[PDB]
């Protein structure tokens, strides 16, 4: 059923906050866009730059116990 | 002496930066764009918790850009909207830290508000589906003032500062006039490794009783009316 990847929130983080997790360092402010799902209990995050660009930077998949599946875009 | 949300807010509402902000938003609405926290709700944070009742202060960025989510209070959502990632995790810290606790079934936090928990966002409006879009209107200079006044005319207030953006950055309060706890944002991207072990909620309650002030019930309740 092709439908909506509903972003539930968008948190603005500084580059040094993201580096701390991703391992890579964003050359600007980042916007963490999170979609939840209590089917697989997963957190889908799309990290893009600050407004008004929203230039995709990374995609992060996290499971019930906090493991992160990172991918640079 | 000088004890209400008329504090400077009687001048800080006459100021050009603030007046312009309001209009520029007023126009945008009327112009066709649907800005989000309905004009009626925009100031709810100050409505549910008066300057003198502020015991704790939790800082948020800007409101929810989704339909029906935001209602004027940081982190909180309306009575039937999915509990957002960061509020979801906020519940996790409580489910463990506060032993009386147990999780609600919604993210409506007006309860905390009326107990003196100020749920203040730094920027008060946002465009539908466009995060941080009103981040150049002046809400921040209005919200900085707010924090100043609290740090000026009040004492012993607990500030829960989460995330490099709220924490410090725009939060340079008098460390002894008030109790400032810091930690990383509760967002899945950072909740783990930093946030989850902090007992801000409990600590914020340990320091209150310590002063005689009644503690905060951190478990969400649900009224309504009609």
């Amino acid at each position: 059923t092709g439908k909506q990847l509903v972003i539930q929130e968008s948190i603005l983080m500084l580059p040094e906050e993201v580096e701390e997790v991703i391992g890579n360092k964003p050359e600007s402010d980042i916007l963490v866009h999170t979609a939840y799902d209590e089917s697989t209990d997963e957190n889908v995050m799309l990290l893009t730059s600050d407004a008004p660009e929203y230039k995709p930077w990374a995609l992060v998949i996290q499971d019930s116990n906090g493991e992160n599946k990172i991918k640079m875009l | 002496n000088e004890l209400t949300w008329h504090d400077v807010l009687a001048e800080e509402k006459q100021q050009p930066y603030f007046l312009n902000t309001l209009q520029t938003v007023a126009s945008e609405r009327q112009s066709g764009v649907t800005i989000y926290p309905p004009q009626k709700d925009v100031f709810n944070a100050f409505r549910f918790t008066e300057l003198g009742d502020v015991k704790v202060v939790i800082l948020g960025q800007d409101p929810y850009h989704g339909p029906g989510q935001a209602h004027g209070l940081a982190f909180s959502v309306r009575p039937g909207i999915a509990i957002p990632p960061s509020l979801l995790n906020m519940y996790k810290e409580l489910e463990n830290t506060i032993p009386g606790f147990t999780r609600p079934n919604h993210g409506y936090l007006e309860s905390w508000a009326r107990q003196g928990v100020l749920l203040l966002n730094t920027v008060l409006t946002v465009r539908a589906g466009q995060a941080h879009s009103h981040a150049s209107l002046g809400w921040e200079t209005f919200t900085d003032k707010v924090i100043s006044l609290i740090n000026q005319h009040r004492e012993g207030v607990v500030f829960l500062l989460w995330g490099s953006h709220a924490q410090k950055k725009g939060a340079i309060i008098d460390k002894q006039r008030h109790h400032v706890l810091k930690a990383p944002h509760p967002s899945p991207l950072s909740a783990h490794r930093g946030f989850f072990g902090c007992n801000h909620f409990v600590l914020a309650n340990q320091w209150l009783e310590q002063r005689g002030e009644t503690p905060i019930d951190w478990m969400p309740v649900l009224p309504a009316e009609s």
